[PDB]
């Protein structure tokens, strides 16, 4: 629906380009209504007294020019403003779509609708609008302008109008089909290709490159069963607007000479009006050569539409009266499938935790684990439940304070095309030196910053920029310790051959005077030593709610991830 | 470039087609054309008696030509279609048959998105190109040359009177042209970032919506792009305007209407034969734009197949060179290394003459600082690129005198990239053995850490794999884990990185390890150098080339480079 929206405030300019588009109509009408007097003094036997509609013929052409450039210059600012109004609410509304239509497509849909409009809005606004409205107006009022001319043949263009304007829908419609079909059977033929291409390294291991290769190619040879549909839906998006034109103009110069014939207008006037039907007849032509372009700006444009119609999470309603200096995490009875890609994952959990308590989460990969510290901070909605932060639910909260009580640590770290201080200043954009110190201190990361050129300041955001893996999820965990936020969610990272940064995850649990709750998703036995709480979740549903003294002697599951990571830990491939 | 460049021109096959659809559609705008000069000799005869029977003579024309014109246009697309559908169908069997035979290597250096992007959107963009673009420019080009040659016979001095606006618009537009070099390519460059931005922009989501003061950049980055579009498309619109003017209908329409009316008033033109330019006169102006705009839209087509056919043209492997007659060293499996220097460009290489030898039963490993041809060389010894010099033999015969069936017979590996092909998850275990007995296979997956998952799986070993199967990255490796167990090939090579992958599900993937390394001449990637102690032959190399290589003990008791990675945290 709301695909292209103009300020939508100053009518006033609006009216005004709309209004003078009418009149750069009008006079280009005007123009063949004047060729008419002119063309028939240009055969009588005095063809000298013509100079007169010349020189109307002229006046209409300076006022046309004016007109249009006037109109033309008015499009460019409307599209300027255009293309700044909606650029800026595209940007502004992508913190609110909700993160599970984020998939694999759609986020290219959305990259594609940011990066890739600028021109085609700025030629949107006048290449497309003006002569697509001006060319399919001038038809009418060319009739609407024929009628005390000649009556008979004046309500023949007004009949013409709508046959001709339906036949050239009708062709592009036909036009796009036979596209879409086309290359559709595109995509079904050349999908087994690429499915061949992607497994051709454990086929060629597996010594199975040739049958596979032969099935491949018997079925591309087999299928065939082309043309026909294709064929027959492809030809006439083009015949159809052709013949109807050539139609047309056979009707009307038929007509004219059937009335110049039983003597109902002498002969110089059908030459003129013959004239003047070629004149009607070629803006349909001018709107048949803007079918492409049409086509690719409503691609372009489609973007944009896919964009803004996504769906959006609200909260809002206003709570958080003082802060909860220390809040207590509950979230009772609640379920949450992701939906696109659904099955009921993470249903029907319960625990209330403690406040500035650790409360460490383990558990088997891919079972549930990281939506849970993604509802806790209230990045996701629950499907049927409610998440209970200090004795409140955290959908009654205006946006803008529900993110100001977590402060997360995220599984794949990101840093934004800038530098690292900046990266590390993020959180508290107010902040003062010392605490940012303090900070980089903490995270283990002053070695980091000593240990490349230039000291702090670095290009940091993409292109290796010398941050590998550990180094730059130790400046995530400086800039979530940052923001002021009484909960820590901390999902480790995989940081392997790498020591400090667990030295950093064991300083940000132990050594941090803001005494906060904190909850820390991790495998290793140090980092999940120094918890004092841990669940123990499997497949959606909490198991082991108790603690490491009372968990290790006394039930299952967690003497048995204990032992493995006991024993993981000391597997070396002997030469055996 | 130019014709008979067979690097552009893999499009040669259809040359005759494309020839005779371009007489076809030529033929087809030239009947599209036709009417108006009916028309005008209709104008002729009415002007003067002409009974009904010579209208009803012109009549009757119009239709023949309407007509003939509607069956040479759909003749010609049939024709199209049919021509490119078979060259369509012969490109996908080429490049299939192609793709079955680069090496190995290649695919790990493209990746994925872009041989999807290569085969479907080349093929589907080769396509347009063939059945649209080349008639359509075709005719976008023989209209005005017929217009203008026909205006030409009947009048030689409107159209001399006419050319005026195609001249001054050839003046603005070369001023425009001229005058806005640095400002194109400077667009360019700020839309090939501004993707990156928006890339960026939609990654980091989580991160902007935690943390509400780090979208700032992107903003800013945002506001700067939008105010440099304005401040290159504001100024150049009056001579933009300017200069569109002179292509409306109306302009021409006045001109023609000028200098008519100034020739038939001094009796030198002969009004009759001025009806032409006011039919097909208006539209010229159109006219040339439609060429510009055709001859440039057959340019994407173009690209695409010269793209595709510099894939096609590829360097395959040499395989099958002369076979070396294996020697007298070992043949079980002793691998031999030897002056082996390979480089990915032409220039820089990045090994440089290792020459290392792996017994048969013993595990070597590789260590070095990430990023210094440490997996590379394991990479060669699989066949995924050959050697720029000296040798590489399995049991004395040279890799390269090997079918790619026993090669692989004897050299299987375990890399990263499990890659599943979807299917029987029984089969897809069973991949390498055609059809083990239904036993073989479950004893595999009991022995690989996999049995209890896979039959966990809703059906058991049947269930079709795919995106939403469920498998977990450390589930999908004991899979290719257990099929490799099961392939039972007396060479292996462990990239370590595989273990610690899924961290949780870590400790059933290093058992599942230690029963496929029980017999064999593992090669270890090694990267927390820990796991590796009790190997029979360490090698250390940074930089290319082998610095020292020996057992862990000895080169511990040696100082130099391993006593330094030794100590860094592990003492
Ligand atoms: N964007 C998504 N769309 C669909 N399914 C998803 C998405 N993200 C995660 N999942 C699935 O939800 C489940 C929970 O995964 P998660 O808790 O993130 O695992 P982990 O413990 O490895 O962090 C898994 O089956 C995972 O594949
Ligand atoms: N696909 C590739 N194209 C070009 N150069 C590559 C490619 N992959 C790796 N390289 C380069 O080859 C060299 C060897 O790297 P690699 O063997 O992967 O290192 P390591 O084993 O230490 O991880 C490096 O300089 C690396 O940047
Ligand atoms: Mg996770």
């Amino acid at each position: 629906t709301w695909i292209a929206l103009v300020p939508n405030d100053h009518r006033a300019r609006l009216i005004g380009f709309a209004l003078l588009a009418f009149c750069s109509v009008v006079a280009r009408a005007v123009g063949t209504v004047l060729l008419v007097p002119l063309m028939a003094a240009l055969f009588g036997e005095a063809p000298q007294r013509a100079w007169l509609w010349l020189g109307w013929l002229s006046a209409a052409t300076v006022a046309g020019w004016v007109l249009d450039a006037v109109t033309a210059r008015i499009g460019i600012e409307l599209g300027f403003a255009v293309l700044n109004h909606t650029q800026h609410d595209v940007a502004d509304r992508l913190p609110v779509v909700r993160l599970d239509w984020f998939t694999a497509e759609n986020t290219a849909t959305a990259r594609q609708a940011i990066a890739a409009t600028g021109p085609e809005l700025v030629g949107l606004v006048v290449n497309l609008v003006t002569p697509l409205t001006s060319a399919i107006l001038l038809p009418a009022v060319i009739a609407l302008a024929l009628l005390p001319i000649s009556w008979q043949l004046g309500v023949a263009a007004l009949a013409g109008v709508p046959l001709l304007l339906g036949a050239l829908w009708a062709s592009a419609a036909f036009a796009r089909r036979a596209d879409t079909a086309a290359d559709k059977a595109n995509t079904a033929l050349t999908e087994r290709i690429i499915e061949f291409a992607r497994t051709q390294q454990a086929l060629r291991a597996a010594r199975r490159v040739e049958p596979a290769r032969s099935l491949v190619g018997n079925a591309l040879a087999s299928q065939h069963t082309a043309t026909m549909r294709l064929l027959g839906m492809q030809i006439p998006g083009q015949l159809l607007f052709s013949i109807a034109s050539q139609l047309a103009l056979i009707v009307l110069a038929g007509t004219t000479a059937a009335l110049t014939i039983t003597g109902t207008l002498t002969v110089p006037e059908a030459i003129a009006l013959i004239v003047v039907m070629v004149r009607y007849l070629e803006p349909f032509t001018a709107v048949s050569e803007l079918a492409p372009a049409l086509e690719s700006t409503r691609a372009t444009l489609g973007r944009i539409g896919s964009v803004l119609t996504a769906p959006v999470m609200v909260a809002g309603s206003g709570t958080w009266r003082d802060g909860a200096v220390v809040p207590r995490i509950e979230f009772d009875d609640v379920a949450f499938g992701y939906d696109g890609g659904s099955g009921p994952v993470l249903d029907g959990v319960s625990f209330c935790l403690q406040p500035g308590t650790t409360t460490a989460i383990v558990g088997p990969s891919g079972c549930g684990k990281s939506t849970i510290l993604a509802l806790i901070a209230g990045l996701h909605q629950p499907t049927r439940g409610r998440v209970l932060i200090d004795g409140t639910d955290v959908a009654t909260l205006d946006a803008r304070a529900q993110q100001a009580v977590c402060s997360v640590v995220f599984q794949h770290p990101y840093l934004f095309h800038g530098t690292i201080r900046d990266n590390v200043f993020a959180a508290d954009p107010g902040a003062s030196d010392d605490q940012f110190a303090q900070a980089v201190r903490l995270a283990r990361v002053d070695e980091l910053i000593a240990r490349l050129p230039d000291g702090a300041n670095t290009i940091v955001g993409e292109a290796g920029s010398a941050l590998s893996g550990g180094e730059r999820q130790r400046v995530s965990i400086a800039r979530a310790l940052l923001k002021a936020a009484p909960v820590l969610l901390v999902d480790e990272a995989t940081s392997a051959l790498d020591a400090e940064n667990e030295a950093a995850v064991v300083d940000a649990l132990a050594a941090d005077p803001r005494s906060r709750t904190r909850v820390i998703v991790a495998h290793r036995l140090a980092s999940i030593r120094h918890a004092d709480r841990v669940l123990f979740v499997d497949d959606g549903r909490v198991v082991e709610d108790g603690s490491i003294s009372e968990l290790l002697t006394a039930g299952g599951r967690f003497s048995q991830f204990w032992r493995q990571q006991h024993e993981a830990a000391e597997w070396q491939i002997l030469a055996e | 470039s130019w014709r008979a460049q067979a690097a552009s021109r893999l499009l040669a096959p259809l040359k005759l087609p494309l020839v005779l659809s371009g007489v076809l559609a030529a033929l087809v705008t030239l009947a599209q054309l036709a009417p108006f000069v009916l028309l005008v000799e209709l104008s002729r005869l009415l002007v003067s008696g002409a009974g009904a029977h010579r209208l009803f003579t012109v009549g009757f024309a119009a239709v023949g030509l309407l007509g003939t014109g509607a069956l040479l246009a759909a003749a010609l697309t049939l024709w199209l279609h049919v021509i490119d559908a078979r060259f369509a169908r012969a490109l996908r069997l080429r490049l299939l048959s192609k793709l079955s035979r680069l090496p190995l290597g290649w695919f790990t250096s493209r990746g994925s998105g872009s041989i999807k992007k290569l085969v479907t959107d080349d093929t589907l963009a080769l396509h347009y190109l063939v059945t649209h673009a080349v008639p359509d420019a075709v005719a976008a080009v023989v209209a005005p040359v017929g217009v203008l040659v026909y205006l030409f016979v009947v009048d030689w001095r409107v159209a001399l009177v006419l050319f005026g606006p195609v001249l001054v618009y050839l003046t603005i537009t070369s001023s425009l042209t001229i005058q806005s070099g640095p400002r194109i390519v400077q667009a360019q460059r700020w839309a090939e970032k501004m993707n990156g931005e928006a890339g960026s922009y939609l990654e980091g989501q989580p991160v902007i919506r935690v943390f509400g003061a780090a979208s700032s950049s992107f903003r800013r980055r945002l506001d700067e792009y939008i105010g440099f579009l304005v401040a290159w498309q504001r100024p150049l619109a009056g001579k933009k305007t300017l200069m569109d003017l002179a292509t409306r209908p109306a302009t021409f329409l006045w001109l023609i209407a000028a200098t008519g009316t100034l020739l038939v008033a001094t009796h030198r033109m002969d009004p009759v034969n001025l009806l032409p330019f006011m039919f097909l006169g208006t539209t010229f102006g159109a006219r040339l734009l439609g060429i510009a705009y055709g001859l440039g839209g057959l340019r994407t087509g173009l690209l695409a197949a010269r793209h595709l056919q510099v894939t096609l043209d590829e360097t395959e492997l040499a395989v099958r060179e002369h076979p070396r007659e294996p020697l007298d060293g070992e043949a079980p499996a002793t691998v031999v290394f030897d002056h082996v220097t390979f480089g990915y460009r032409p220039g820089v290489p990045v090994i440089q003459d290792v020459s290392l030898t792996l017994r048969p039963g013993t595990v070597t490993a590789l260590v070095g600082p990430s990023g210094s041809g440490k997996s590379t060389l394991a990479t060669l010894l699989a066949r995924f690129h050959d050697v720029e010099r000296g040798a590489i033999r399995v049991g004395g015969q040279d890799i390269r005198s090997l079918a790619a069936d026993e090669l692989y017979t004897r050299v299987g590996f375990v890399l990263q990239e499990a890659q599943l092909v979807h299917g029987t998850a029984a089969e897809n275990i069973a991949l390498a053995v055609p059809d083990a007995p239904a036993e073989q296979v479950q004893v595999a997956a009991r022995e690989a850490q996999i049995h209890d998952r896979v039959l966990r799986l809703p059906d058991g070993y049947d269930t079709v794999l795919g995106a939403n199967s469920g498998l977990s990255g450390g589930e999908r490796q004991r899979l290719t884990i257990a099929r490799a167990i099961l392939g039972d090939t007396p060479v292996l090579i462990l990239d370590e990185a595989t273990a610690f992958a899924d961290p949780e599900s870590e400790y059933l993937v290093q058992q599942a390890l230690n029963r496929l390394t029980r017999d064999r001449t593992v090669l270890v990637i090694a990267h927390r150098l820990h796991t590796i102690t009790r190997a029979d032959q360490i090698v250390v190399l940074d930089h290319g080339r082998i610095v020292e290589r020996g057992t862990h003990e000895e080169l511990l008791a040696a100082g130099g480079r391993y006593c330094r990675l030794w100590d860094t945290g592990q003492g």
